[PDB]
């Protein structure tokens, strides 16, 4: 059980115990998926228009 | 932020009066629009229902319709009467005789657009409008056939915008004409297809609450409204006061509504009051307000199971004790609440008490048991359909007998669907 | 010095982070107003607590963070509150009505008309930062705007900023705490949508905060002021090695090389301890021993789960405190013979620690008790899969019936977004299942 | 009243263990996937632990132990008491094992370094192949190596007791099944009342072939054998007759012979695992029936073989075990409106 990288300073310490060793899309893409929704959403209230009309 | 208020017809219009009186009590406002409570808890959302107007005067935010006169200038001349903004009184003159063609087709049609001219200057002096509310009985003739042509009209330019109804279902043991079930057939089907929340307050059940346990021998249609006052009250109470909850109308639809035509509530109140002073415990106040009879839609809870659940408790009371009480509930009647939404009954909390009580609770239930209901209706719908009985009343003013067995069908539809998630 | 850029997204985001800027400006000495009469350097400098502040001309010190919510009335809370004058204007972003629990509402239909001011705002802070390292982004699963908003601005930063770390600090579903039950619809949704573009989230189960508040605070009911205020505890312990002098995690790439060596196993475990009421009348101060043997209760974790039925891949220790090097070796060395940790073959057993000196701060009126020394620890368990099963089983019952997917479908999303975002995690599940056993 | 979940249908035990809890009339059973139970009576195979504990305003406890495997099965327990200091390389009750993968960590290298110093020494050598049907007693390793390689699954190959304690009239051999109980506080139960396995063929110490003589299943003794029923109804020995036989064949009792090994055996395995799946301070709780195999010899030595996480009980004691359980596992947990176990501790 060897301590090693022992740092000191004012504020704190740190160290290491070792108990034992080892054994994107793009800015297009996305404009592109959000108005695809976009579209979804137009069409299924134009439905919803036509359907009022009717 | 804020809400349009519309009730449609003789029942719309009385157990409409009947809210904003009760309402109006709790916000401190009286009949002539004038604060005067202790709280400013009371004004803290009181724009939720009512318009600021010059003289810091409060005026509901209330559109009130009839096709005739009656009801109406019963409602200016009763006890709040004049609170409500003059020019939102709309009316014909030649009533539609418990006549839901008369209402959607023809003398509907002729005054639906003057409605919509207040219902839009209402809304354009909002500033973040959340959606609409319509009171209104589904068996005579303004307040289903027009006001199912209303909610149409409304969805057409607000389709983005909350649709509740308070929808007084009607039964024969409290019964003004043989045609409601009629009526009602062809407003369910626009309700199912056109509201985002549908209120079924059963005027059966409304009675024999009144007459069973509140001891009344004779209800008035008074008596029965008392009742639907006092659980409206109790459903809009999160809306207007702060609490721990911001609560609007889009989350409890979003989060009430799995699928989208099933979207029609059982609702109750707790403790049921007359017009006792016996303090209620917790665990009183939650087995009441799960109690089959203290549910204003005559269906049995048993036979069907919760899809999901609203409780809100007011009054001032131990949280940890609600939410042990509310689970107690949920883990010994396990059966009766769908495995397949997890979690679904939510409680909320409200400081503020109605009047003359210190504790109550309001339920909100879309439960499957509410196909009884549909059941209902359509058997007294074909029991005189089948004889093409009293259709003249409809054919006479432009209806067809295919529109009469196409608002059957629908129904039966909505009766398989509910049935389809009774057994899942 | 390296800046860091805080975004709260959502209510719960934004609550968690007043929670947390009081607890850090209580903790740097920064007065509600924003003078720090200890900084000597006026109006500018690059000591450790500029990594979350900036300085202006007055001396005000002025926090490196963006609100968003897509309604107003909890931002408008901190622009009204304590706190009002420490934060700009333009850093708080405010909507009109919010995404109703709804992911796809908060993503697609009201996201996408906001994600340019939000951006705009955050590049405003980023032209402040001489070597901005990147991101921590405080926010719910169980939100619309927290799940399907923080979602999309995930996307547009690994974007816009490709060479930055991102690091999430993430409230997981609880029932008791919960209004909504929707909340394992948009809890995987989000989760999916955002795994390729977060470097390390540190998840929170509401449960296991409300459960401690209950217990070792003697808090019946907990509300979200006292959830919060333990979460920013334990927030402020793992990000003090980025505002206070040290060596051990110094900048967001050290806790992705520390904490995340499998880049999809990205969500490390929190212990805590001790947790003392206020109220305490008598508290015997608990040992470096004791608080680190807390570290495995787990009655002391952030989420509920097992780390004895799974393997470690990474363990860091903070303390604060009274603690030095010997006793923490001795404590380790006794607990390893006495517990069952267990790590994978490929990693060194062992355990980096870190020391600051200063014990932690308490709200002044809080819950939490003053104690002498405490310790955070960070484990990354392949227990913590557990969670996503639960998640996972939730969300399987509602979509077996399609419940509540019209909600969705009627904003823009597809039906086959679901299926895709549960898809990615049952590979999450089974990658965390062939690393632990 | 509480709730109650099955999914195990296959479970004798716990079969009678519902029907016991209805007849109590403050039990009702739920269906398999509601989550809203006090009680999960579970599944042998990935029951899934990280869903307990999470309800609310319910108290969750379930009748398996998390890692429990460990000491089920037989590659498990063997590396188990290999490696834990508790137990031992040098543990004097647990027969010579070693665990063995298939050709498509190993041990047959290790193996064979002592295999070759028992056949110099010229010393007793025969070995008996399993993996958790399938068996070969040897007398040379390559047969058993070979034979371990035409299956795919890992085994492990122990040193094959040859001088067991035989049983007369008959000659035969058997072994000992005492069922365990481990409630949430992981007290540790052995049942008052074990049972023998028995063979019914004369053990033949020449041609480890003859599966009748070497095996004590109870099905490999009911099917193969000549003599099933001949001495014991069931090839089923109980505890008073052995008592009986032991004092009046050999004037000791079954206590002081080979009781005391068998606590002492039990006891040491339970407490070995204790620290690793203990639900001493878990969010939702533990307990389970085990069923432990023993082995005695003629030197009245008691040896442990296996330790099964399901065990099947005997007709005969169903009622009264089952009764146990519910008295002491979940009565303990959930309280209604002379004891038939003995608590292990030192
Ligand atoms: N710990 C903690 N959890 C919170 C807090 N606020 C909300 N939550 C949890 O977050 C989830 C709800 O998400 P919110 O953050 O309120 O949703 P949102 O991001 O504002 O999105 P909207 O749906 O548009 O209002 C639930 O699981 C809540 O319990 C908080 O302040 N602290
Ligand atoms: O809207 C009406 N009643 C009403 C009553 C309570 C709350 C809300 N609004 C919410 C509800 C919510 N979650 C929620 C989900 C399910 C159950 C519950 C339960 F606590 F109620 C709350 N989150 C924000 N707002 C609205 C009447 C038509 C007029
Ligand atoms: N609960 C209740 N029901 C009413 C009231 N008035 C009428 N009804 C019911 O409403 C139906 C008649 O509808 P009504 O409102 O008079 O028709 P409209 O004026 O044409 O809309 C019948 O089923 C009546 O039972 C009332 O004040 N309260
Ligand atoms: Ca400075
Ligand atoms: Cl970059
Ligand atoms: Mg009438
Ligand atoms: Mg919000």
């Amino acid at each position: 059980m060897e301590v090693i990288e022992l740092n000191k300073c004012t504020s704190g310490q740190s160290f290491e115990v070792i108990l034992k060793p080892p054994s994107d899309p793009s800015l297009e893409e996305i404009q592109k998926k959000l108005e695809a929704a976009e579209e979804r959403r137009k069409y299924q209230e134009a439905e919803l228009l036509k359907h009022l009309a009717e | 932020r804020e809400i349009v208020h519309i009730q449609a017809g003789q029942c719309g219009n009385q157990i409409g009066a009947k809210f904003w009186e009760v309402i109006s009590d709790e916000h401190g406002i009286d009949p002539t629009g004038s604060y005067h409570g202790d709280s400013d808890l009371q004004l803290e959302r009181i724009n939720v229902y009512y318009n600021e107007a010059t003289g810091n005067k409060y005026v509901p935010r209330a559109i009130l319709v009839d096709l005739e006169p009656g009801t109406m200038d019963s409602v200016r001349s009763g006890p709040f009467g004049q609170i409500f903004r003059p020019d939102n009184f709309v009316f014909g003159q030649s009533g539609a005789g418990n006549n839901w063609a008369k209402g959607h087709y023809t003398e509907g049609a002729e005054l639906v657009d003057s409605v919509l001219d207040v219902v839009r200057k209402e809304s354009e002096s909002c500033d973040c409008l959340q959606g609409f509310q319509l009171t209104h009985s589904l068996g005579g003739g303004t307040g289903s056939g027009m006001g199912t042509l209303l909610i149409s009209k409304i969805r057409e330019e607000y389709p983005d915008r909350i649709m509740n109804t308070f929808s007084v279902m009607p039964s024969p043991k409290v019964s003004d004409t043989v045609v409601e079930p009629y009526n009602a057939t062809l407003s369910v089907h626009q309700l199912v297809e056109n509201t985002d929340e549908t209120y079924c307050i059963d005027n059966e059940a409304l009675y024999d609450i009144c007459f069973r346990t509140l001891k009344l021998t004779t209800p008035t249609y008074g008596d029965l409204n008392h009742l639907v006052s006092a659980t409206m009250s109790g459903v809009t109470t999160c809306l207007r006061f702060p609490g721990q909850l911001n609560a609007d109308l889009r989350k409890l639809a979003v989060n009430m509504v799995p699928f989208p035509r099933l979207h029609f509530f059982m609702p109750g109140f707790a403790p049921l009051t007359s017009r006792q002073y016996r303090a209620l415990t917790v665990p009183e106040l939650t087995q009441q307000m799960f109690d089959s009879k203290n549910m204003m839609a005559a269906c049995d809870p048993r036979h069907g199971r919760y899809l999901t659940v609203a409780a809100i408790f007011r009054g001032r009371m131990s949280m940890k004790e609600v939410d042990e009480q509310m689970l107690n509930v949920q883990n010994k009647n396990s059966s009766y609440f769908v495995e397949w939404i997890p979690n679904n009954v939510k409680t909320a909390v409200c400081d503020i008490p109605p009047r003359g009580l210190k504790m109550s609770a309001t339920f909100i239930g879309n439960s499957t048991a509410i196909q009884e209901l549909f059941k209902r209706i359509s058997e007294q719908f074909t029991a005189m359909f089948r004889r093409k009985a009293f259709l003249h009343w409809y054919t006479g003013e432009g209806m067809d007998e295919m529109e009469f067995t196409e608002a059957e069908s629908n129904m039966n539809d909505l009766v398989s669907e509910y049935q389809q998630y009774q057994d899942a | 010095m390296r800046e860091c850029i805080s975004i709260h997204v959502g209510q719960a985001g934004v609550q968690i982070g007043n929670a947390c800027w009081e607890l850090y400006c209580l903790e740097h000495g920064i007065q509600p107003d924003g003078q720090m009469p200890s900084d000597k350097t006026i109006g500018g400098g690059d000591d450790s607590f500029n990594t979350f502040f900036s300085e202006t001309g007055a001396g005000k010190h002025v926090p490196r963070a963006v609100f968003v919510d897509l309604e107003p009335t909890v931002i408008d809370e901190v622009r009204t509150g304590t706190y009002r004058q420490l934060f700009h204007p333009e850093q708080l972003i405010t909507g009109k009505e919010d995404a109703a629990n709804n992911y796809a509402r908060g993503h697609y239909t009201i996201g996408k008309e906001i994600i340019d001011l939000v951006l705009d705002r955050i590049r405003k802070l980023a032209d402040q930062c001489t070597g901005l390292q990147g991101f921590l982004v405080f926010h719910s699963f169980g939100g619309g705007t927290g799940s399907g908003f923080t979602s999309l601005l995930m996307e547009r930063l690994s974007v816009d900023y490709g060479k930055k770390s991102k690091l999430e600090f993430s409230i997981y579903p609880a029932p008791q705490v919960s209004t909504a039950v929707v909340e394992p619809y948009n809890s995987i949704l989000t989760t999916h949508t955002t795994l390729e573009h977060s470097d390390c989230a540190f998840m929170v189960d509401n449960e296991a905060i409300y459960d401690i508040c209950r217990r070792n605070l003697d808090i019946e009911r907990p509300t979200y002021t006292n959830l919060n205020r333990l979460i920013s505890q334990i927030v402020s312990s793992i990000t003090a090695s980025l505002r206070f002098d040290g060596a051990l995690n110094v900048d967001l790439t050290e806790f992705q090389t520390n904490l995340v060596p499998y880049p999809r196993i990205h969500f490390p475990l929190a212990t805590y301890a001790p947790v003392i009421s206020a109220e305490k009348a008598y508290h015997e101060q608990l040992s470096v021993a004791e608080i680190t043997n807390a570290c495995f209760e787990p009655a002391n974790q952030m989420v509920k789960c097992d780390p004895r039925h799974g393997k470690y891949m990474a363990c860091c220790l903070l303390y604060r405190g009274d603690v030095v090097p010997k006793d923490v070796n001795a404590a380790i060395a006794t607990i390893k013979t006495k517990r069952s940790i267990q790590f994978v073959d490929w990693c060194p057993t062992g355990f980096k620690v870190g020391i600051n000196y200063q014990p932690p701060t308490v709200v002044p009126g809080g819950d939490l008790a003053k104690v002498q020394r405490a310790v955070c620890m960070l484990s990354n368990t392949t227990a913590i899969a557990e969670a996503w099963a639960r998640l996972d089983h939730k969300f399987d019952l509602m979509y077996a019936k399609r419940a509540f997917v019209h909600w969705y479908v009627g904003e823009g999303m597809e039906e086959g977004e679901f299926s895709e975002a549960r898809e990615d995690m049952a590979a999450l599940e089974k990658d965390y299942e062939e690393v632990g056993v | 009243m509480y709730t109650f979940v099955v999914r195990d249908e296959n479970s004798s035990v716990y079969a009678e263990v519902s029907r016991l809890l209805l007849a109590t009339g403050q039990w009702k059973r739920l269906r398999k996937d509601n989550p809203r139970f006090n009680l999960m009576l579970g599944e042998r195979n990935r029951l899934p632990f990280g869903r307990l504990g999470h309800e609310p305003g319910l108290v969750q406890l379930v009748n398996y132990y998390r890692g429990a495997d460990k000491l089920c099965r037989k590659a498990s327990l063997v590396k188990l008491i290999k490696t834990s200091p508790e137990l031992s390389e040098s543990c004097t009750w647990f027969p010579e094992s070693y665990v063995i993968y298939p050709t498509n960590t190993d041990e047959r290298e290790v193996f064979l370094a002592a295999y070759n110093r028992r056949r110099e020494g010229r010393e007793g050598n025969v070995w008996i192949a399993k993996s958790s049907e399938g068996i070969l007693i040897s007398s040379e390793a390559s047969e058993l190596l070979d034979f371990i390689d035409e299956q795919g699954q890992v085994h492990v190959i122990q040193k094959y007791l040859e001088k067991p304690l035989l049983l007369e009239p008959g000659h035969r051999k058997f072994d000992i099944r005492s069922w365990v109980l481990v409630d949430h506080l992981y007290n540790i139960y052995l049942y008052r009342e074990g049972v023998l396995r028995t063979s019914s063929e004369p053990y033949n110490s020449a041609n480890f072939q003859d599966k009748t003589c070497h095996l004590t299943n109870h099905c490999i003794q009911k099917e193969y054998s000549k003599n099933y029923g001949r001495y014991e109804e069931g090839n089923e020995m109980f505890f008073e007759e052995f008592n009986q036989y032991l004092m009046d064949a050999l004037n000791t009792t079954l206590e002081n012979s080979i009781l005391l090994q068998i606590k002492h055996i039990i006891r040491s395995c339970l407490m070995c695992i204790e620290p690793a799946i203990s639900t001493k301070h878990l969010h939702y709780q533990s307990f389970q029936l085990f069923g432990f195999d023993f082995m005695v010899d003629e030197e009245l030595k008691v040896w442990l073989i296996e330790v099964n996480g399901a065990p099947a009980c005997a007709q005969k004691l169903y009622a009264e075990l089952c009764q146990g359980i519910v008295d002491v596992a979940i009565s303990s947990v959930f309280p209604l409106a002379t004891s038939i176990f003995i608590k292990l501790h030192h």
